[PDB]
């Protein structure tokens, strides 16, 4: 219902739906936050439907923002400092992530940021804040935002022989921020081309399971649930993450993602998002299984 | 704000450290029942040039004893181990040479300019912080914290009169003394260029905003930098 | 005399009611009784202690908590937000004559005492203030944007007659208009008059502008702001940039300028302040109670206090015990000093957390921001040289150049947190050299030539080149920072996300445990509660100043010399004195953690351990074995010394048993205080005396 124009890519549709549902944000005993929002990146050739996903998400959801990696203002994805002649004094112009605070920020052309935005994205993605300290303004600005990135691989075509790290220019600290990576590659299949053309044409002619208003109401209702983690699901999460780390250890010496604790917390958030989708009181092992399935396929298709 | 009267006028200059004895009182020509306050000075004490004869006798004795050079070198930065030749160079900088005016009117600077390039953690900044304290006139500046106008001189509009007036930079504030430029390599090139006249000619020639003068900058530049 | 009453029932308005003599006297008596009879939950007479702590320091200002004023006296809490000026005046009088009962000579110190109300529950967002709140007590929060200087304002003014010697009697000055006499009663001359500047009574005045905090609601919108007036002792309670919490009376008056600006009868508003707190300085030494000091000093008696404090830093982070140790030493800090009155050296300790992604470095910085007072946080390109140090600007109303505080000046006695430090620009990153060592920021700009104080501990986080740390290279070979900036960091920390399945299981189980524990709804020692830790830190940084008298000079010198020798062959940089002074600062910090007034050998051993373990961490992975053996064997990895105490105990027991056949714990500790083995507690928690069948009891003292 949310992606009728999209042909195939069921795993990507599921991942972005879980991004909409999101995980539970938490605060430690020492007043330090734990991130609840997940972040999803979609790498693909310019000929594929990566922009279509972002456009559908931003058309659907309220409070969301669409932006390019390049800035259409002095402020970009993050804030910038500008004088105003009403006082000849410095103030902060807000960026896309702040405008998307408590919402979704769809970022097309994610690979082509400026250095200022690319560095400030490190704090915004994980700490959910932007800490500006310049002349005339000191401010820790809030960016409690889920990011839906779309990226272009180097040389346009996604080279399957190369790893995903070799395909894109995103640095390893940036890649660790994302909870899910998805790959869209333009296959030369005749039936797929005919299906894409048919879907576009018959949808365009049609205009004259659930409606988007119903999905909006259900999503807003579902996001009020805060699923707990059952003991069996705790054991499932820790077992699967131990398995993931030792599997990565089997090929850690070669160039690889080199998995971190952020992916454990991504697994936790994805299981919580599954429980939120079904409005469950607590996370169950089946939710953990689905979350690990999506995450693990992301690991494998990043490595290969 | 201070108010100095009669013979207290010109008893102190900018950059001096003083103890002021006076009467805290209102000026008597946002909010309503507010009056600005100032101190009517009746005693100035420079906390640190008129020497007593006893002090002059002590200084003559110090100049007369044979190892005064080594005594001064040991006295400079006594907490700093080693670096004795650099301390001797700092002694030469502190005492300085003799200014000379030649028959054609050209003047030669007596001040000694001393650069300390080298490795970090080597007490260069501490030697600068000693010289600022020890020189009769001494101004400490960070190179990265400085600007061309702020070093040499600034031209600014007087708010109460609309005229453009002159403001002394560090090299004017240190006239007749030492400028300690710490982390000297961190300055931008255009700002290091500004001090070229003041280092050699010991003047700051200004032509800005219709005011055109040649301030004096008879001072020694002690600089510290890293590789 | 005027008779006592039930207060809450009346036909008047509240202001009129509390203005009348009868209920005014009743309110006075009630507040007097409340001060002289209120008790803590444990039964401690609260306001006797608070008045004694006020009169000791001559603070002439008594802070009262609404949340127990409402508990004790209901009607006073009822009238207070409704008629605050009148009730606060009555409270001031009652508090004054309570204080002059407790300390009868205190009128020599001050003739008037102000009651300051705290924890007012009717908090208001700053933009949500309306006409409904006028002339009522409110509480708001915001960042101070502007402050006037402290100015003298007329309070009780006597006017000299314009034509003769007579002084016209006192007029009580208002905040609305300048009170005036009109004409003199001795001779009815009129119009202008002279203030008697000597007999007129003035009061301190300071007008501040506060606006909404940038991260609170201003999500691209412009923030709203209000003016506030601080009087008497409330001046200098805050500065620009302070996230204050302000209680005050929301007061309004006619303003012709606003009327002509809006074209309507619009009245200006201002907050007459009654209490100023700060939302970062949640605890202060001026607010610590005797019970807080008692429980702090009881905690210091525990021999596990170092481990408890280390375990108490960022308790939701598994592992990283070396990081927690270094951060504790930096959080407590060393002792600044100036030997000879001519040579300054800093007391503050700087830390750098380098390592690969997903290792809680930024999380550590955020924890330090939360726990420590006067802390600030900045990141990478978000920071600038000028904003970090200090900035020169046209003043908004004067339009003359004015210097203003940057990051390291606003944190002049706190912690500046710089996340993603490797990603700053060089011109931004080199600006902190003077602040990091000489602890001043010297500015020569636009006619301003001055040096500001920046006595700030810098804690930074960074990634190596390429994001991932490679053990094949030294720290210097993959950090990309230079020697002048590396050497200014007292503690270097390296964190690596290397695979180890058992450790991964433990870490993952702890992370899942944290996630389920903190639902909205390596430690082995248990932490302190974080409130207790904040009180402990703020007590230790002010009430304790560790002195240095002996630290085994030859040991430290030998250690430093061969540390320099080994470093010459490899890739981290002990510049000559900074590492020696880092060890001195860390020993002082460990003494401060234990609340010691004097540094001991254990603190020196801890400092040496921290320095050497950090240095070993900076080596290549192949070189760590040889380096670790070199320093561990000779240079004082002083783990324990149980054998000497074992044979001392056995010797004393052998002599005692021989004497008996033809209080032993006292006999043991006598020889232990004679020989330099004084930390006997390790011997009692070690198995060496236990398998020799010895045991201890604090009561019986037999062994
Ligand atoms: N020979 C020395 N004797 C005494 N103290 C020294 C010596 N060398 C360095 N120090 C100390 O090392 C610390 C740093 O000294 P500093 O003055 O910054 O040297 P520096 O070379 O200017 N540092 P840098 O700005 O990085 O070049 C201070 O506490 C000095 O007292
Ligand atoms: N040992 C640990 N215990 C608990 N949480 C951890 C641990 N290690 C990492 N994390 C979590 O990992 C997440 C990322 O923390 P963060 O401080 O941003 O890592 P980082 O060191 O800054 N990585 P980077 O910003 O790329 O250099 C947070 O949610 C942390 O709680
Ligand atoms: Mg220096
Ligand atoms: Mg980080
Ligand atoms: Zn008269």
């Amino acid at each position: 219902s949310l992606f009728p124009t999209i042909h195939g890519n069921d795993e990507v549709k599921r991942g972005v739906l879980l991004m909409l549902f999101g995980g539970v944000p938490k605060t430690t005993g020492e007043g330090t936050s734990l991130r609840g929002d997940i972040n999803v990146c979609i790498v693909g050739d310019p000929s594929t439907a990566k922009s279509q996903f972002l456009k559908h998400v931003e058309e659907f959801s309220p409070r969301a923002v669409y932006t390019s990696g390049k800035a259409s203002s002095a402020a970009g994805l993050t804030a910038a400092v500008v004088r105003d002649e009403e006082s000849h004094e410095f103030v902060i112009e807000a960026g896309a992530l702040m405008l998307a605070d408590n919402g979704v920020c769809c970022i097309d052309e994610f690979d082509k940021m400026d250095v200022r935005d690319q560095v400030a994205i490190h704090e915004a993605m994980e700490q959910q804040t932007i800490s500006i300290t310049k002349a005339g303004v000191k401010a820790t600005l809030n960016a409690r935002t889920s990011i839906l990135a779309a990226a272009n691989p180097i040389s346009g075509h996604y080279d399957r022989s190369k790893s995903l790290k070799q395909n894109i220019n995103l640095s390893a600290p940036i890649m660790s921020r994302f909870d899910l990576f998805f790959i869209l590659v333009d296959e030369c299949n005749e039936v797929t081309d005919y299906a894409i053309a048919r879907r576009i044409v018959d949808l365009h002619s049609r205009i004259e399971v659930y409606s988007l208003d119903d999905i909006r109401r259900y999503l807003l209702f579902a996001r009020q649930f805060k699923p707990k983690i059952s003991k069996e699901s705790e054991d499932f999460i820790v077992e699967q993450y131990k398995h993931l780390r030792q599997r990565d250890g089997s090929g850690v010496t070669k160039s690889s993602w080199r998995i971190t604790v952020r992916q454990l917390e991504s697994m936790i958030r994805l299981s919580e998002a599954m429980a939120r989708m079904h409005c469950c009181d607590e996370v169950q092992p089946k939710h953990v299984k689905e979350a690990f399935r999506l995450l693990n396929k992301s690991i494998i298709r990043v490595e290969t | 704000q201070l108010y100095c009267d009669r013979y207290l006028c010109d008893k102190v200059v900018p950059g001096n450290r003083v103890t002021i004895m006076g009467i805290y009182s209102i000026k008597k020509f946002v909010g309503v029942g507010i009056r600005s306050s100032y101190i009517r000075v009746l005693g100035i004490q420079v906390d640190t040039g008129a020497v007593s004869p006893q002090e002059e006798e002590e200084f003559r004795r110090l100049a007369a004893l044979p190892n005064v050079y080594e005594v001064i070198s040991k006295s400079i930065a006594p907490s700093i181990f080693g670096g004795t030749d650099m301390k001797k160079a700092i002694a030469c900088l502190l005492f300085g040479g003799s200014r000379k005016r030649l028959p054609d009117g050209l003047t030669r600077r007596g001040d000694i300019n001393l650069l300390m390039l080298g490795d970090p953690g080597t007490a260069k900044s501490q030697l600068l912080k000693f010289v600022e304290k020890c020189s009769p006139i001494g101004v400490y500046t960070s190179g990265k914290g400085s600007s061309a106008a702020g070093l040499t001189a600034s031209v600014m509009r007087d708010p109460s009169s609309r005229n453009f007036i002159m403001e002394g930079g560090a090299m004017v504030l240190a006239d007749g003394g030492v400028v300690c430029i710490d982390e000297f390599d961190k300055m931008r090139e255009d700002d290091r260029v500004a001090i070229h006249e003041a280092m050699e000619q010991q003047t700051i020639s200004i032509a800005k905003a219709g005011i055109t003068t040649t301030l004096n900058s008879r001072c020694s530049v002690l600089a510290a930098a890293n590789s | 005399e005027s008779i006592e009453n039930l207060e809450d029932l009346k036909g008047h308005s509240v202001r009129e009611w509390v203005s009348m003599a009868g209920p005014r006297l009743e309110i006075h008596h009630r507040f007097k009784n409340f001060l002289r009879t209120h008790v803590d939950s444990h039964g401690h007479n609260v306001f006797k202690e608070r008045i004694s702590d006020m009169c000791k320091e001559n603070r002439e200002s008594l802070v009262v908590n609404y949340e127990d004023l409402a508990a004790r006296e209901h009607v006073l809490a009822y009238f207070l937000p409704e008629a605050p000026a009148e009730l606060l005046q009555i409270f001031d009088e009652a508090a004054l004559e309570v204080v002059l009962a407790m300390y009868p000579k205190y009128d020599r110190i001050t003739n008037h005492i102000h009651v300051r109300i705290s924890h007012l529950p009717l908090v208001e967002e700053l933009r949500s203030l309306r006409q409904l709140h006028l002339n009522q007590l409110i509480r708001t929060s915001g960042v101070v944007t502007s402050c006037t200087g402290v100015l003298p304002q007329l309070s009780m003014v006597k006017y000299n007659c314009n034509k003769c010697n007579f002084v016209l009697g006192p007029f009580c000055q208002s905040q609305n208009q300048e009170v005036k006499p009109g004409s003199c009663p001795e001779c009815q001359s009129a119009g202008p008059f002279e203030v008697n500047m000597e007999e007129t009574i003035y009061q301190n005045y300071q007008r501040i502008r506060i606006q909404e905090s940038p991260g609170k609601v201003a999500a691209g919108r412009l923030p709203r702001s209000k003016d506030a007036i601080l009087l008497a002792d409330l001046v200098d309670s805050c500065k620009p940039g302070d996230e204050i919490e302000l209680t005050g009376i929301y007061h309004n008056n006619y303003d012709g300028s606003l009327n002509t600006a809006n074209g309507f009868p619009v009245f200006a508003t201002v907050i007459l302040a009654n209490h100023v707190a700060k939302k970062d300085n949640k605890v202060a030494v001026g607010e610590l109670t005797d019970e807080d000091v008692k429980m702090i000093t009881s905690l210091s008696k525990d021999q596990q206090i170092g481990e408890k404090i280390f375990a108490s830093i960022a308790p939701s982070i598994y592992g990283h015990e070396d990081i927690k140790r270094g951060l504790a030493l930096a959080l407590f800090g060393g002792e600044p000093k100036n030997p000879g009155g001519k040579h300054k050296v800093r007391g503050d300790i700087n830390v750098l957390l380098c390592g690969d992604p997903g290792t809680a470095k930024s999380q550590f910085l955020k924890y330090i921001e939360k726990v420590s007072s006067r802390a600030i946080f900045t990141t990478g390109q978000g920071a600038s040289a000028v904003g970090l140090t200090a900035y020169v600007q046209r003043h908004p109303v004067s339009r003359e150049w004015t210097l203003e505080a940057g990051a390291l000046v606003l944190a002049d006695r706190g912690v500046c947190l710089i996340d993603e430090f490797d990603k700053m620009n060089d011109q931004d990153r080199t600006s902190i050299h003077e602040a990091m060592e000489q602890q001043s920021i010297s500015i020569s700009k636009a006619g301003i030539v001055t040096s500001l104080q920046a006595r700030c501990t810098v804690i930074a986080a960074a990634n190596p080149i390429g994001g991932r740390y490679d053990p094949s290279l030294t720290f210097s070979e993959n950090v990309d920072l230079t020697e002048p900036i590396i050497s200014r960091f007292d503690i270097l920390c390296v964190v690596r996300d290397t695979v180890d399945p058992v450790q991964d299981e433990m870490l993952a189980r702890f992370v899942v445990g944290s996630h389920v524990r903190h639902h909205p709804s390596t430690y082995g020692v248990e932490p302190l509660p974080q409130e207790v830790l904040k009180k402990y830190i703020i007590y230790a940084k002010e009430r304790v100043h560790p002195k240095l008298n002996q630290m085994d000079q030859d040991k430290v010198a030998k250690m430093y010399s061969d540390l320099r020798k080994e470093s010459m062959a490899t890739g981290s940089i002990p510049i000559t004195v900074r590492h020696i002074e880092s060890m001195i600062r860390m020993a002082e910090a460990h003494a401060r953690i234990h609340l010691r007034d004097y540094v001991i050998e254990d603190d020196v051993n801890m400092a040496i351990r921290v320095m050497l373990e950090s240095f070993i961490d900076t080596q290549k992975f192949s070189v760590m074995r040889s380096m670790r053996k070199t320093f561990a064997r000779y240079l004082s990895f002083r783990r324990d010394n149980n054998e000497l105490l074992l044979f001392i105990l056995k010797q004393l027991v052998a002599e005692q048993v021989t004497y008996q056949r033809n209080v032993p714990e006292k006999d043991l500790v006598d020889k232990a205080r004679q020989i330099n083995i004084h930390n006997l507690s390790a011997f009692y928690d070690s198995e060496l005396f236990r398998m020799n069948k010895f045991s201890h009891d604090l009561k019986r003292k037999m062994i």
